[PDB]
């Protein structure tokens, strides 16, 4: 059976495909967080002592870097999701220089967003 | 049989617009057909046509197609068949308005019609005022067309065979020719594509020079195939060398460039076809302007550069909108191949190898001719070609631009139309025996067996660079001459040559050394008839005898592959709807 | 068909940027996160019915997501469907648990 | 100046799996040629190299190609835009379809979606016109970046969902073939060609990568028509 050139060290990719893979991949990200912020929140809304409790997991060094993934996954997720949706109405171009532009700035706008995550956290 | 036999009423070798054209008729009518390709059928050299189809549509102005004609005819230097150039002129019209129902994507007129360019060889009132005939789509024209006619294949269910390389005719002991043996490039498999009607559609073969504007795969195939089955080829020393092919690549420019207002500067900045052809000017015939611009070479006032000698063809004048709406390919070709921008700077051209107006002889019905040893006019049982491989002949000494479109459209289907006819006329033809068909490897088996011969690369350089050393716009006597000499050489070298890839799948080289035979032949038939026609008429330029001979050589010239030797056809001069159309000086 | 996911995971989309907003807007103006306050936030109509609503379109539009990222990836039937099966139950867990969490409250 | 290359062999008759060959080539100083032109001299010191091209010319789109990593055609690449020091230009086949041999990949999943899309004039016959069908240049514009497409798949050899769907994603190069018709003036089914790209994969699992624009070497933007076709579908099933 014949072999396929599918090897993908071998390709170039442009910051469009990566900004692309990378909403892919917080979107999954996001769906197990989910899961996991509504087990934490329900814990903090069980009781006063389901509260202290779900604080002193936040107290947590490792903890507190998970759930800066969580935010900043959801960040981009969300920001990339929004550029994705103004090209479908029209806001934004659909030409290549177009698409990197937007991605780049798409970029920016998350580091600030993973920031004050961190701050918040 | 020890080959699998493929059988079908029609077997179309060749997937350009002629190709296509018929195939498409051919299963309109009912019958079933084999259409070959030896590549993928849109990437046939149809696909690379700039200007367009020129057809007497009437739009851009009042028309007739009797005017075109008479451009035809003249165009011709009067070696055109009149009935046929007739046929094809007043069919026209009709034949290029149906591609549009089709979906062709011309350009449009305001008020909604085809737009129609100005082109070489155009007049109204029968040598009057420029006439503007050639319908297009932008400069894409060959592209547009080729790409509808396969969509139209698609819609038809058309039966293709994508690269397959038909390798010889299958003759039968009557002489009639019953199909093909066809190589399959991707498994390497052999085949006797049977049939009672084998349609030649392969193209040209401007690869028998060293620069050319055509596709690599224009290798003269049809040509070689006919040879090595008997069948004579008529008008081979008649070249077409398109005046603007980009220099220093090869790479066509438009004469829609010209056509749309451009013209040809020498290093003077003198308009020069002013002086070579007053009325048409840098619209005059193409055999005349490829002329005016070597001898403006030749004389020490043409250009020189990265690009080596050449004429300049100035277009900045009709401004960037007009460019990149009517002309936005030969930007592009122009920008890669000569890193020169039309919009600011002219284009460096020269006069390049381009259409090859030679072929098999055909009536208008498609059928092939051979003579009989009177000098007769025979049809050759079960063959047919149109396109470019034919030569019916609508182009004579000189094809006008846009005529060979029309001719793909208007031939092609006209096989289609009397293929039914053609073949009960023609009667059943006996089968080809297992020896006829083994005849019909031989060529293959030669390759296939050879690993100790001689570089078919150096053999086919060798080839190249005698045709354009000898047989190029220019010709004379002695040198023609040795470059036959050096040519039966060469193809005794070929004799012996080496197919140094022995591999089944995919195997290109075996491909390119079975066309180098084809080259051969092509290159030999036109330098023999070179050498023949002692006269200058259109495309063919001798400095020995540099007039037109009507009484001699008003006529086909034709070579006859069992004595490889040389003999005259009759020019045919009745229209049937209107009058002749007399020799006469030919001057634009 | 393709038109009605496309819709729906942008209408859903709108519904939850929404919801972020206004989540991220309390937490950044909230000072000290007492016990209380938190409690107090989460007791409101209007949180739960939002909350509630949030978690029906995360529902709608991570099952329309996850399944088109199953439906590139991952080809043998059995498998796909089997995790499917894991993440439909996953995505009504979410809802089902969320109802049980603020109707708590 | 000694050009370095690596480049991909395949030939089923003789390989159990893909290799890298290297190849070395002199080349003029002054001189800058096409990788086209390199690859036709490799052929003459290997003969059993094997590749498609033609047209040399970027317009027939025989010889698509994964260069450096980055498809295109190798008539019109040249070599100063591949050649880095100390680096093999690398010459692949393009990603995702089956390789026949060497360079030459089976571009018959690449068919088989324009085939399904209906790539053909399709109009009902009534109010025929007089001659031609009569468009004006306005209608006429629109088809202007549709149907310059030379079908060499470097676009949908360059698209995830491509490889992942090649028998259900249309794909960009047959998508901007849809839209071609689709907005062809002449074409009166409209409606029955958007009917028929309503599910979830003709047209949806375009997902705005944009490899397919970067690549085009005719500039073309599936991107923008796949948009447009989106827009139209949302216009009759929404
Ligand atoms: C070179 C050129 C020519 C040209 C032009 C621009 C260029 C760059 N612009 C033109 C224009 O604007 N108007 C016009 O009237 N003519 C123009 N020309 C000339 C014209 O294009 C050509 O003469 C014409 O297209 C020829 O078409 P035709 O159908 O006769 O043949 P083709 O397109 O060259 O296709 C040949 C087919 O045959 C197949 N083939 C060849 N050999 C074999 C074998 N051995 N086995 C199987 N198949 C074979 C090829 O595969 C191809 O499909
Ligand atoms: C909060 C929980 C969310 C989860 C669990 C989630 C999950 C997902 C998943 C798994 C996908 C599929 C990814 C793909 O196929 O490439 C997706 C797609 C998408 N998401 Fe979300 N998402 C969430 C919220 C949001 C928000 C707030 C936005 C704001 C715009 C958003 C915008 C989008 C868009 C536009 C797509 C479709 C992209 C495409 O089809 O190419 N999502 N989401
Ligand atoms: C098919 C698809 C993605 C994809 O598979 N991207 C990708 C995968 C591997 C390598 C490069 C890009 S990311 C956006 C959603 O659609
Ligand atoms: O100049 C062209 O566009 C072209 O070369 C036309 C013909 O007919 O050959
Ligand atoms: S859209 Fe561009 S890249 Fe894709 S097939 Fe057409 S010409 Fe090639
Ligand atoms: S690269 Fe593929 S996802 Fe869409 S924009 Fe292009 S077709
Ligand atoms: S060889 Fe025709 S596009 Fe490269
Ligand atoms: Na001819």
């Amino acid at each position: 059976q014949r072999p396929v050139n599918l090897d993908l060290q071998t390709i170039r990719f442009p910051i469009t495909a990566i900004a692309s893979i990378l909403h892919r991949v917080s979107g999954v990200i996001t769906f197990v967080a989910v899961g996991i912020l509504l087990w934490l929140l329900g814990t903090s809304l069980s009781s006063p002592e389901g509260f202290e409790q779900a604080s002193a997991i936040m107290g947590s060094f490792f903890v507190k870097f998970i759930m800066w993934g969580i935010l900043t996954a959801l960040a981009y997720h969300v920001v990339v999701g929004i550029r994705h949706m103004m090209m479908d109405f029209g806001y934004l171009e659909e030409t290549f220089e177009a698409g990197k532009r937007s991605a780049k700035i798409s970029f920016v706008i998350t580091v600030v967003l993973s920031l004050l995550a961190g701050v918040l956290v | 049989m020890k080959l699998p036999v493929r059988e079908f009423d029609a077997v179309v070798i060749g997937a350009g617009g002629a190709g296509m054209r018929a195939a498409l008729q051919i299963s309109q009518s009912g019958q079933t057909c084999a259409l070959l390709s030896k590549v993928f059928p849109t990437r046939s050299h149809t696909v690379s046509a700039q200007g367009g189809i020129t057809v007497a549509l009437g739009n851009t102005h009042e028309d007739n197609w009797e005017w075109h004609m008479y451009d035809t005819v003249k165009g011709s230097d009067y070696i055109g068949d009149q009935d046929a150039i007739e046929y094809m002129c007043k069919t026209g019209p009709e034949a290029i308005l149906e591609l549009e129902h089709m979906g062709l994507p011309f350009s449009r007129l305001d008020d909604g019609r085809i737009y129609q360019r100005p082109f070489g060889g155009q007049s109204k009132n029968f040598g009057g005022e420029q006439a503007a005939r050639t319908a297009a789509a932008a400069d894409r024209t060959g592209h547009a067309l080729l790409h509808t006619l396969y969509q139209q294949n698609l819609k038809n269910h058309t039966t293709i065979f994508s690269e397959w390389y038909a390798l010889d005719l299958v003759k039968n002991q009557d002489g009639a020719v019953v199909g093909c043996t066809a190589l399959c490039i991707e498994t390497g498999e052999v085949v006797y594509f049977k049939a009672r009607a084998t349609v030649l559609a392969t193209g040209g073969a401007g690869r028998i020079y060293q620069s050319t504007t055509n596709a690599h795969i224009n290798t003269g195939d049809g040509v070689g195939m006919a040879i090595r089955a008997g069948v004579p080829v008529q008008d081979m020393e008649m070249w077409q060398f398109h005046p603007t092919g980009i220099a220093g690549a090869g790479v066509l420019v438009t004469e829609g460039c010209r056509g749309e207002g451009g013209y040809l500067l020498n290093k003077h900045g003198e308009r020069f076809m002013e002086r070579y052809a007053p009325n048409a000017k840098d619209l005059a015939g193409r055999d005349v302007v490829a002329r005016s611009i070597m001898i403006e070479i030749r004389e020490g006032r043409g250009c020189d550069g990265p690009w080596g000698p050449h004429a300049k063809l100035k277009l900045d004048h009709l401004g960037k909108e007009v460019l990149e709406s009517r002309l936005p390919g030969i930007l592009e070709l122009s920008r890669t191949f000569a890193h020169v921008d039309p919009v600011k700077e002219p284009i460096p051209v020269i006069p390049t190898c381009h259409y090859m107006m030679g072929g098999i002889p055909t009536k208008v019905t498609g059928q092939a001719l051979t003579v009989n040893e009177k000098g007769e006019d025979v049809v050759v049982p079960g063959l047919f070609a149109v396109g470019e491989i034919a030569c019916v002949s609508v182009h004579g000494a000189n094809r006008l631009g846009g005529n060979s479109l029309l001719d793909l459209v208007v031939f092609g289907r006209a096989a289609g139309l009397h293929l039914q006819e053609s073949i009960a006329e023609q009667g059943a033809l006996r089968d080809a025996s297992e020896s006829d068909v083994e005849a019909s490897l031989d060529r293959l088996n030669r390759w296939n067996n050879n690993r100790n011969g001689e570089d078919p690369v150096a053999i086919r350089k060798a080839l190249q660079e005698c045709m354009q050393h000898n047989f190029s716009v220019f010709r004379e006597g002695d040198a023609m001459a040795k470059g036959l000499e050096q040519l039966k050489v060469i193809r005794e070298r070929l004799k012996n040559a080496r197919l140094d890839d022995t591999s089944s799948e995919f195997n290109t080289q075996r491909v390119e050394c079975l066309e180098l035979d084809n080259l051969m032949e092509t290159a030999y038939a036109t330098a023999v008839s070179a050498n023949f026609r002692t006269e200058s008429r259109g495309a063919h330029s001798r400095f020995d005898f540099p007039d037109r001979d009507d009484e001699n050589w008003l006529c086909h010239s034709l070579y006859l592959p069992e004595s490889e030797s040389m003999t005259r056809r009759s020019v045919n001069m009745e229209p049937k709807l209107r009058p002749a159309f007399p020799p006469k000086i030919r001057t634009y | 068909n393709g038109v009605h996911d496309f819709i729906l995971v942008r209408a859903t989309a709108i519904v939850l940027t929404l919801y972020i907003i206004y989540m991220v807007g309390f937490f950044a103006t909230s000072g000290e996160l007492t016990y209380e306050v938190w409690i107090g936030f989460f007791a409101s109509a209007f949180t739960k019915v939002f909350t509630l609503l949030a978690l029906f379109s995360i529902l709608i539009h991570a099952w329309i997501g996850m399944w088109q990222v199953l439906t590139d990836y991952v080809k043998p039937l059995a498998l796909r469907l089997m995790l499917q099966l894991v993440i439909v139950v996953a995505l009504v867990v979410y809802v089902i648990y969320g109802f049980v969490v603020v109707w708590g409250v | 100046m000694r050009l370095e290359f690596s480049i991909y062999r395949y030939n089923p008759d003789v390989d159990d799996a893909p290799r890298m060959q290297d190849y070395t080539l002199e080349a003029d100083e002054g001189r800058d040629m096409m990788l086209l032109d390199a690859l036709i001299q490799l052929k003459e010191k290997d003969p059993s190299l094997s590749f498609r091209r033609s047209c040399r010319e970027g317009v027939c789109g025989s010889d698509g190609l994964n260069m450096n990593g980055k498809n295109g055609l190798a008539c019109i690449t040249p070599i100063s835009a591949l050649n880095q020091p100390g680096k093999k230009i690398v010459i692949r086949p393009l990603p995702g379809l089956p390789v026949i041999r060497d360079l030459v990949v089976d571009m018959g999943q690449f068919y088989a979606q324009y085939e399904k899309i209906k790539p053909y004039l399709l109009n009902n016959g009534q109010n025929p016109p007089a001659r031609e069908h009569l468009q004006m240049p306005e209608q006429r514009e629109k088809l202007d970046g549709l149907y310059e497409c030379i079908l060499c798949a470097c676009c949908s050899t360059s698209c995830p969902s491509f490889w992942w769907n090649p028998d259900k994603f249309i794909g960009p190069a047959g998508l901007l073939a849809a839209y071609r018709f689709l907005i062809d003036s002449r074409d009166t089914e409209t409606d029955s060609r958007l009917d028929g790209l309503s599910d979830a994969f003709s047209v949806f699992r375009c997902h705005s990568i944009m490899n397919c624009v970067s690549v085009c070497p005719k500039g073309l933007n599936p991107t923008r028509a796949i948009g447009h076709i989106k827009s139209m579908l949302l216009q009759r099933n929404a």
